[PDB]
RNA sequence: GCCCUGAAAAUGGAUGGCGCUCAAGCGUGUUACCUAUACUCUACCGUCAGGGUUGAUGCCCUGACGAGUAGGCAGG
RNA sequence: AAGCUCGUAUCAGUUUUAUGAGUGUAAGAAGUCCUUGUUUGAACGUGGACAUUUGAAUGAAGAGCUUUUAGUGGGCCAUUUUUGGUAAGCAGAACUGGCGAUGCGGGAUGAACCGAACGUAGAGUUAAGGUGCCGGAAUACACGCUCAUCAGACACCACAAAAGGUGUUAG
RNA sequence: GGAAUACUGCCAGCUGGGACUGAGGACUGCGACGUAAGUCAAGGAUGCUGGCAUAAUGGUUAUAUGCCGCCCGUCUUGAAA
């Protein structure tokens, strides 16, 4: 478990300045003990740099652009495979669809009044 | 349908049927006093002022942003009576930026016929059922700017749910009545 | 110069609408639906008759 | 408004290993389905752990009364809410049909109790078969035989602002 | 009352009319405002477009610099166009043989163009000579070399 | 201490001047920037200066023994 | 639940007034009705925008807009 | 306000998805693959290429960059969080609204309440509030309750001890 | 067991009364009815008829009636206070 610079880091503590908990930031600075993170508050109408020092244990790395990176992996896999085997191939997301009909028999599931 | 829920019954069964795919959702309440959210959302919908109405895909993605601005909008389910007489009485497209009637066939073969689009009932029918290009058919017309409801709102005060015997919210099957009245 | 209601103005409505004729010349708003004999089910009645 | 009966059957949303949930089924009065839908998640959320976002509601239909010309003599169960908690009321009301007893019970406890529909749970609603049953004396004096009594001082509506003649009340 | 989600009543602007009283510039802008509605030449549009500009954004253009110019592959005998005045330069000894196209000419570079053996010609006759900008070449003077 | 509902030392073995040192969290400064000393952390500079001031109050002393 | 008491000064006065008692009071329900510079349609003025055009900073077509102190720009 | 470029460019007081905390971050040319070159692994690349099924929804005609400058800046009220309280009031932080610069309908009357923002007009429909008379609009319909030797038509705070009463009604 | 009716919804069903509006100004378009010639309610009102031809309509002015309307400027959040 080693921070390099440029690393996106959630702050998670295992008492001041308790706004930043739960703030994802990008690592500036590693040094031995602590690590530094630039963090952009909504300081009026515009988002604000502000230099934060932690300790090493009060922080850990983010899992914010994981699905990101594994779906441009399965993408191109699937662009790839639709080029092999010549088929339209869908290969944007979607959001959650209204389900369709459906037949609900009572065999067994008797409806009970409560 | 109507024989597929007889044969459920006939079966001793159920029949559920398709969640409604599409609501029509018109702006209640004026421009003054709105919170910032709702009012950003207002204007993705393209509800900038009173009485203007849309259709919204039903997705996941767009039923958040209707739950957001509930108490400013009252939206429900269309019929097919319902849209078509919206479109052929209030129907007006978006042709260069400009506000243009749908008086012809012509003009909506002109910009939409590269989806396959050539008369007002083909639109209407990409209306209805949400098809490949409802994005751009529903841009494509311009938002409908209705009256206030020509007997009344039915209620004392506007600003409750649906439910309470106010007006804002789901109210479903109703809009119908209500939106003709507005028409 | 001047928008014209195709719910009112008849010459309007062909206009916009070729199968209008067919519709009114076929009484499609009132067509009659074939009449069938389907019976619900007694757990359907049961269930619906219960308190 | 001029309420109805509907019965409301609902059930958690199938899942994989979990197929063929229970289905669960109200008798929910109201004046339209949205706000029998919306009683009906309302109960079924402050019984069971199910929501509206996790279930689907299977069937709804309107019940008729089984005898709607036929005068019946009805026991009520409801129960309120208060701070203290939730307290029972048995009324009895005499009418020709459930929806009827319902929205007069809703009146009177909106003129009596000073209660509302969303406050006021409705817990049963009983047709009483036989006449030794019923144990509230407003509902008891008109169950005598040979039941007589007249309307003294009737009021006659006037369609004029000035009338020529005295009225009378008699009737 | 609307919820508007744009300015109301924006000039878009860019610069309809130029500013000089000018008659016969009026006149060029009067010929390319034709040019560009009926001929459908990008090279009508950006010569209308320059001519509505002002002094400090039309710098001079120098006769080396039309030779550099016409120093290009292909270019030897285009005919080159500046919006604006064509100066003279004496550090520059071997000037080509060119047709030049321009608004104004110093004595120095007319006399320089016409003693290499080009000629010296104004836009209207440009526009005549070719209506859509045929082998034209069009160059504009360094702005921030001024300060 | 008011941000907790205890009394604590103000000095010596757990005292309240060392709580720096232990926060959590620490912004840096905007002053600090442009500096060599950007990129040290600011809990050892308070340590730094807490012993540069120990220091400075020893050679007080030992200049008051001398006088 | 409703009603009475549950503290009051000081010119003569206030559910806005008159007055109202199966209300013209209180709770609730169902409708009909009244009317804002709001909404819908139309005309007209101006502004802005998009097109067309061999008195051309003119003419023609089309669409949308119009609160305002300090202040700015423009035409008179 | 001036110039340069771009304009399926640039995006967004919004949702969705993934991942965190109990509202933050991310969602493609500031990409990706093959070929093994720099000091068996991290990190830097030589040469080739895949497009308008180029990587969620909805909206969007203007965007980015260089210059250029008039008027102004410690205010009141309210909501929502958080810390500490008082006889009672409250006092300190953070976000967001309303008002000054703003008329119109309603609340009898009015800085912060309800509705709604304003070119000149006609017709229609309404919002909030109302329909005994003043006063435009049902002395409408319906189910109950109440009688006050100054009832009530109200702010829902206080007086208020959920106190007193042989008032009345329903449990 | 066979019906009806209520309620809700649909009709590119028919038909009566009332009000406001008539922008535009050769033709061009999209349609409809007709075998056809042509016709039409289809890219904005025409046809017929009467009275008067002047203070009659209208304008101005003096007032009356219904409702609305606080005295301007300046300075302070705010000003009837
Ligand atoms: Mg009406
Ligand atoms: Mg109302
Ligand atoms: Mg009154
Ligand atoms: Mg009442
Ligand atoms: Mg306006
Ligand atoms: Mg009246
Ligand atoms: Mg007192
Ligand atoms: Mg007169
Ligand atoms: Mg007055």
């Amino acid at each position: 478990k080693v921070y390099k610079v440029g690393d996106i880091v959630d702050i998670k503590a295992n008492m001041p300045h308790k706004f930043y908990q739960g703030k994802t930031g990008v690592v500036y600075n590693v040094t031995k003990s602590s690590v530094g993170v630039i963090i952009n508050k909504m300081v009026g109408n515009r988002y604000l740099e502000k230099r934060l020092n932690l300790r090493v244990e009060h922080i850990k790395h983010s899992k914010c652009r994981q699905e990101f990176l594994e779906r441009v992996k399965a993408n191109a896999a699937k662009r790839a495979e639709a080029k092999a085997q010549g088929v339209a191939v869908q290969l944007k997301r979607q959001p959650a669809q209204p389900r369709e009909s459906r037949i609900v028999s009572t065999e067994g599931n008797v409806p009970q009044t409560l | 349908i109507i024989q597929a829920k007889r044969d459920a019954k006939a079966a001793g069964s159920y029949y559920v049927e398709a969640q409604h795919k599409l609501v029509f959702v018109v702006r209640i309440k004026g421009i003054n006093k709105i919170p910032p959210k709702p009012r950003k959302v207002l204007q993705l919908l393209r509800l900038t002022r009173i009485n203007s109405g849309t259709f919204v895909k039903v997705t996941k993605a767009t039923l958040e942003l209707l739950k957001l601005i509930e108490p400013y909008v009252a939206y429900g389910y269309p019929s097919y009576s319902t849209i078509r007489q919206l479109v052929y009485k209030r129907g007006f497209g978006k042709i260069n930026k400009q506000r243009v009637p749908l008086s012809d066939n012509a003009i909506i073969e002109a910009n939409l016929g590269k989806y396959g689009i050539l008369s007002i009932d083909d639109l209407i029918h990409e209306i209805i059922t949400v098809g490949p290009h409802f994005k751009q058919a529903n841009n494509f017309l311009w938002p409908f700017k209705l009256s206030n409801p020509s007997g009344g709102w039915g209620v004392p005060r506007k600003f409750k749910h649906f439910i309470q015997g106010g007006s804002f919210g789901n109210r479903e099957e109703f809009i119908n009545k209500l939106v003709k009245s507005m028409n | 110069v001047l928008k014209k209601n195709p719910l009112k103005n008849k010459q309007v409505l062909l206009r916009l609408n070729p199968y209008a004729k067919v519709f009114a010349a076929e009484k499609l708003g009132s067509k009659k639906a074939e009449k069938t004999g389907t019976k619900p089910a007694a757990v359907f009645t049961e269930t619906l008759k219960h308190d | 408004a001029h309420f109805k009966e509907y019965q409301v059957i609902g059930r958690r949303l199938p899942t994989e290993s979990v197929p063929e949930p229970k289905l669960f089924r109200m008798r929910i009065f109201a004046s339209n389905e949205v706000i029998a839908k919306s009683r009906y998640w309302y109960f079924l959320q402050k019984l069971h752990k199910v929501k509206k976002a996790s279930g689907e509601i299977v069937s709804i239909n309107q019940i008729n009364e089984a005898h709607p010309t036929k005068v019946k003599n009805f026991g009520v169960w409801v129960r309120y809410d208060s701070r203290s908690g939730t307290h029972n009321m048995y009324k009895e009301i005499r009418d020709v049909s459930r929806v009827a007893a319902v929205e007069t019970l809703y009146q009177d406890m909106a003129a009596r109790h000073r209660a509302r529909f969303r406050s006021i749970h409705i817990l049963k609603v009983a047709e009483i078969e036989k006449t030794a049953d019923v144990k509230r004396q407003y509902v008891k004096q008109f169950l005598t035989k040979d039941l007589k009594f007249p309307l003294p001082h009737r009021v006659q509506k006037s369609t004029k602002t000035f009338s020529y003649k005295r009225p009378s009340t008699f009737y | 009352g609307i919820d508007h989600t744009s300015k109301q009543h924006k000039r878009s602007g860019h610069r309809t009319a130029p500013k000089s009283d000018n008659v016969y510039l009026k006149l060029l802008v009067k010929l390319y405002t034709f040019l560009a509605r009926r001929t459908d030449a990008p090279f009508n549009k950006v010569v209308l477009k320059a001519l509505f500009l002002s002094k400090i954004n039309r710098p001079p253009v120098s006769v080396s610099r039309i030779a550099r110019a016409l120093k290009q592959e292909g270019a030897a005998n285009k005919t080159v166009v500046v919006v604006g005045t064509v100066t003279d330069d004496a550090r520059i000894f071997e000037f080509p043989k060119t047709t030049v196209a321009a608004l104004r000419f110093t004595a120095g570079a007319r006399a320089k163009i016409v003693k290499a053996g080009g000629e010296c010609i104004t836009l209207d006759q440009l526009a005549v000579r070719a209506p859509k900008g045929q082998n034209t070449l069009i160059l504009r003077g360094p702005r921030n070399s001024r300060e | 201490d008011e941000a907790s509902g205890e009394w604590v030392p103000k000095w010596g073995y757990k005292g309240a001047n060392k709580k720096l040192d232990d926060q959590w969290l620490v912004e840096v400064d905007d002053k600090v920037k442009g500096t060599d000393n950007e990129l040290i952390d600011p809990r050892t500079l308070n340590r730094a200066e807490r012993k540069r001031l120990v220091k400075k109050n020893e050679k007080q002393q030992r200049r008051n023994m001398k006088n």
